[PDB]
């Protein structure tokens, strides 16, 4: 029939058919269980909600994320989540459809044949293929060669690509992401003495981080100005009705992207990340590396995040080289976008992990096919 | 620095690679674009091909339809690049990676494997280019791509009409006369690729009726004797009263209406000395029979020493009623069978306009707007579109006097396209209805 | 019709017809093949690139030359590079031109047979001729007695002719060029921490060579002027923007040709090869080949090379003979340019192998002929 393209992200879903231009359902990657005692009658006899469903109820629920990471961590509640992909939200029986996949680099291999067993087995889809996020970004770009700086909500990662080759060696992953700056936004939220603490504020505390913060393009010199004006104060109101404000955290909250250490990690940033995945490239190919940086995923939709790469990877080229970073207004859905692109190729039809297949190699069949 | 050096490639490539009827869709369609490069680097002219000789190969839709993304259009440059089996890139070298984008030198020569490996109206304008070839006597090679297969036949009629480089100057002699030398390559000259010769020929030979008034002359009898030119007896009658004398030119007209001639009562134009009156009374006798009894005239008071003294009443008489029985044949043959109709053939030309569109439209024969050949012009060309010509058409800026030299262009090709239209310039200038009538059914006879 | 004149060198491939002034087809004698993992659907499934454009996507590739010292090493690439040069960079049929092949003296005999067979039967042209490069090179200067020095990319060789007759026993050759001043100035940049390892980095220091290098008039005091002053220093950019420096190692490297013993060879340098070569012919003919030292090749085309031939000879002459250097700028081309003259003459065209002869004779034919 037609292909379908699900971005399993760790903290959205995007899910849609092949050929679109963009993801027909995106929701939450949660499930909700309920906290309190059901003293209204006919209210309490639903169990678990998925969705966005879980969403608008969570201040009567306990909310959990079934991928962490990138790696899927509860297998009952991811398939919960595949099942209201399917069946909720696209409204369509897999077992006509085959359906394409995706992953971040350098996970564990465990995770890639259990999503396929999960396909063949419990959704008994036809066919289907696990493709890689950042590659799929470049499918959704214009480009060929370029490397890809990807970043959704648990793992940011880095894959330069010439002539339509990666280079594995190359390729770079961090596990810091736009979660991780969520529970930094918190813990700095204390100073002002804001206190969000149940998993329902930290959906609070993401809607502030996606609303208010942005990315300095210098740290110092805004620090000072939030200390001498109050110019950069802005407000928020929670969902009973008190007023919060922010006037420093807004850039202190994504400078952790460029400084680790906010958080204790000993890592690079992104930028240095970037520019390290380039040095370990060969050196003829590298003026075309330094020409094509592709921005992708929700973590890169701060304001200022592409100046800010702009003026650090400039900072680390031999100033020779022409820097330049591309970042798409549709930088949040590039990965589903280049997999609606992929699945819809006639020459990709041979490509997919048809059932037949796994029916003789078994899981492991993932890790030739894709 | 040069803005152009290669156009004449474009065709080149165009006139050896016509051998496969599909490779036009990745090369250009000879106008001088730059469409090839990119296409055939994606190797999709090696898949093309195939089709030269069998079309029930890959198609041009089953193989990319453009199942390619709009960011990583990758694929399609391997899969059609592998169909490489099909004339077969000697220089093993290269590849889908390099043809990805395509370099000069290796373009320019794959395609030479590709030339290597390639190969193993228009008939009214080149019946002046035949005609030569009769000579003492032999066939006509008609096209250079139709009769001869081989260099034989066509060698022998060129000693009768006169590296393959220098070769085709055997054949462009002919041509040398006005230039025409390039654009027709000599792999193509001697290989006889048919639709270049067509045109090439006909295009080369386009450059290779009587409308004055006597002192005195009636419209009557300039209708009659245009008519007599127009319907093609042997004779180019000048004056009715002195061409007609010998009864042959109506014995002709006669076969022209439908009347059977037995031309063994005719005496021939070559008359013996001794005689040539009594043979040419005998003919005009003859005349007035057929025209008295099988063609149905009234003839009250005539006999065949009128037409042989060529009584000018007594012959009007006869050649109005022959223009009545022709024109009648003439509305009748148009139709089923013996109707005959004005308002049914009217309304023809402003239907069949519709299957072009243009804003030419005529309530009837009496209209006003038909007093210039806009109306003609327009329809003389529905039919048959080879004949466009609006050079010498003129819209809105004509006066009284400028239309003539239009309606005597309509009327003129007219009879070229093959409507035996029969009228004077004149009536169709003035809106005479029982003339533009005629006009309008000759061009219906070759228009349905 | 019209002859073809390919002269086949190790690092160069020169092609053209007879009786033009210059080869129509200059490109390099490589055949690169990808050395990365493909990761975008149907790009990748080309394997060979070859000419200038396994120059361009070097970055992605493991380059090999088919020839080296001379001889065909891989025979199935050099049919690539053959295929190449006849059909792509010069566009022609080869069953419808004789093909004059050149060839280095006191090659073996195996090679000269390989390409016969090769040319009678891959490609089946109608006549062929195998020719020596040094001979070629006197035909290029018009004259008919010198003594030549071919100095290619694999090969150095000195044959002397009087009168239009070779002297045989005086042929001397040399396993020293062009490729071989590449590799010792790879070894020698490492002093500065230069670093070049790939064979797309030799490529670069091939490149630097060709555009820095030159020949000492006094290899003791150039080497007490770099000593002292950094006079003769000189940078280079690389691809990716770095941006070296180097002095000593610009006439370092091509004064392996005079001392050979920097590469740890036991032969004799250039000029005392040439020396020993007219020692050896006729002393009545030794006057004459010392005013005609006509030298070829890419490797003879560094500044200085002819003054110090010059001044080396000299000390060796016996004072009263008249040592002349000849230095054509065409150099590079001589061989192929020698090729086109006697490709062209039409008492040569008796002297083609044509197939008739070699479907008696088989591929030995070749050693009569030539
Ligand atoms: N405009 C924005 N500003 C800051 N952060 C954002 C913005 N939009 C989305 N995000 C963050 O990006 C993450 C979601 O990005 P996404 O690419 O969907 O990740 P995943 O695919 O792993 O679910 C969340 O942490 C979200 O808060
Ligand atoms: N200007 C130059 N200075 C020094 N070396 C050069 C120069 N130009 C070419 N070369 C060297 O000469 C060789 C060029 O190849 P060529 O002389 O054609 O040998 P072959 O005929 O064996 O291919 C290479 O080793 C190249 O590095
Ligand atoms: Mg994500
Ligand atoms: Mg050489």
């Amino acid at each position: 029939t037609t292909a379908l393209v699900c971005d399993n992200g760790s903290g959205l879903v995007k899910a849609g058919f092949a050929g679109d231009d963009a993801p027909r359902a995106v929701f939450p990657s949660i499930v909700g269980r309920p906290r309190h005692q059901g003293v209204m009658v006919g209210m309490g006899q639903k169990d678990s909600y998925v969705g966005d469903e879980a969403q608008s109820k969570r201040g009567i629920l306990t909310l959990k994320y079934p991928i962490e990471h990138g790696i899927i961590t509860n297998w009952d509640d991811m398939e919960k989540i595949w099942h209201h992909t399917f069946y909720n939200e696209l409204r369509v029986a897999p077992e006509e459809h085959p359906t394409l996949l995706t992953e971040a680099p350098l996970n564990p291999k465990a995770n890639r044949e259990k999503m396929t067993q999960i396909m063949f087995e419990t959704f008994n889809v036809p066919a289907m293929y696990v493709a890689i996020q950042a590659v799929l970004s470049l499918y959704a770009s214009g480009r060929t060669t370029g490397i890809v700086l990807d970043s959704g909500d648990g793992v940011t990662h880095n894959v330069p690509i010439y002539e339509g080759y990666a280079l594995p060696h190359a390729i770079m992953r961090l596990d810091l992401a736009g979660r991780d700056l969520t529970d930094y936004l918190m813990k700095i939220l204390t100073e002002r003495g804001y206190s969000f603490v149940t998993t329902a504020e930290r959906e609070i505390v993401r809607d502030i981080k996606e609303k208010l913060c942005y990315v300095a393009l210098d740290f110092e010199n805004e620090m000072a100005t939030a200390a001498s004006s109050s110019s950069l104060e802005k407000s928020y109101e929670l969902p009973d009705g008190q007023v919060i404000t922010i006037g420093n955290e807004r850039f202190r909250c994504p400078e952790t992207l460029f400084q680790p250490s906010f958080i204790g990690m000993e890592s690079a940033g992104i930028h240095e990340t970037t520019y390290n995945s380039i040095m370990k490239c060969d050196i003829d190919i590298r003026k075309d590396l330094y020409a094509n940086n592709v921005m992708s995923g929700g973590t890169t939709m701060y304001p200022g995040i592409a100046d800010r790469m702009q003026k650090e990877i400039t900072a680390l080229a031999p100033s020779t080289m022409k820097i330049k970073i591309i970042a798409p207004p549709e930088r949040k859905y590039s990965v589903w976008i280049g997999g609606s692109i992929l699945a819809s190729l006639s020459t990709f039809q041979q490509m997919w992990i048809t059932k037949q297949e796994y029916d003789e190699a078994g899981p492991s069949i993932v890790h030739r096919k894709c | 620095y040069s803005e152009e050096e290669k156009y004449a490639f474009v065709n080149w490539i165009n006139k050896a690679l016509e051998n496969d009827p599909d490779c036009r869709h990745v090369i250009p369609m000879n106008p001088n674009t730059d469409d090839l490069f990119k296409a055939v680097g994606d190797g999709i002219v090696l898949c093309k091909m195939i089709n030269l000789s069998v079309p029930d190969t890959i198609d041009e839709r089953a193989i990319n339809k453009k199942k390619l993304t709009p960011f990583i259009i990758q694929e399609n440059l391997n899969l059609a690049l592998n169909s490489a089996s099909a004339i077969g890139c000697h220089v093993v070298n290269i590849g889908a990676e390099d043809l990805r984008a395509g370099k000069p030198h290796l373009v320019l020569g794959l395609l030479w494997q590709i030339i290597k490996i390639g190969l193993f109206p228009e008939e009214l304008l080149l019946r002046w280019a035949n005609f030569h070839l009769e000579n003492s006597g032999w066939q006509k090679i008609n096209n250079f791509s139709a009769d001869i297969k081989d260099s034989k036949a066509y060698f022998h009629l060129l000693n009768q009409i006169a590296d393959d480089l220098k070769r085709a100057e055997s054949m462009l002699q002919q041509a040398d006369k006005l230039g025409c030398r390039q654009f027709v390559t000599p792999a193509d000259v001697v290989s006889g690729n048919p639709k270049l010769n067509l045109a090439f020929v006909a295009n080369l030979f386009n450059k290779y009726i009587d409308w004055t008034l006597l002192e005195g002359e009636t419209r009557e009898e300039r209708t009659f004797r245009n008519w007599m030119n127009s319907l093609g007896v042997n004779p180019h009658v000048n004056h009715l009263y002195a061409d007609l004398q010998d009864a042959l030119v109506i014995l002709q007209l006669y076969e022209r209406i439908k009347v059977p001639v037995d031309w063994s009562k005719v005496n021939k134009p070559p008359y013996p000395k001794l005689g040539a009156n009594m043979k040419k009374l005998e003919n005009c006798n003859y005349a007035v029979e057929l025209g008295k009894h099988p063609a149905k005239f009234s003839l009250v008071g005539i006999g065949g020493q009128d037409l042989n003294d060529g009584n000018q009443t007594l012959t009007l008489a006869l050649v109005w009623q022959l223009m009545r029985r022709y024109t009648l044949n003439v509305l009748e043959d148009l139709g089923d069978g013996q109707k005959a109709n004005d308002d049914i053939i009217v309304n023809w030309v402003n239907r069949t306009l519709s299957e072009a569109g243009k804003s030419t439209s005529i309530q009837s024969f009496k209209d006003k707007t038909i007093s210039s050949s806009l109306a003609v012009v327009d329809l003389i060309d529905a039919i048959q579109p080879g004949c466009i010509n609006y050079d010498l058409v003129k819209s809105g800026n004509l006066t009284e006097d400028d239309k003539h030299n239009n309606a005597k262009y309509a009327v003129s090709m007219a009879r070229r396209i093959g409507a035996r239209v029969y009228a004077l310039p004149e009536d169709l200038v003035e809106v005479k209805p029982k003339m533009v009538m005629t006009v309008f059914a000759c061009l219906m006879g070759r228009g349905m």
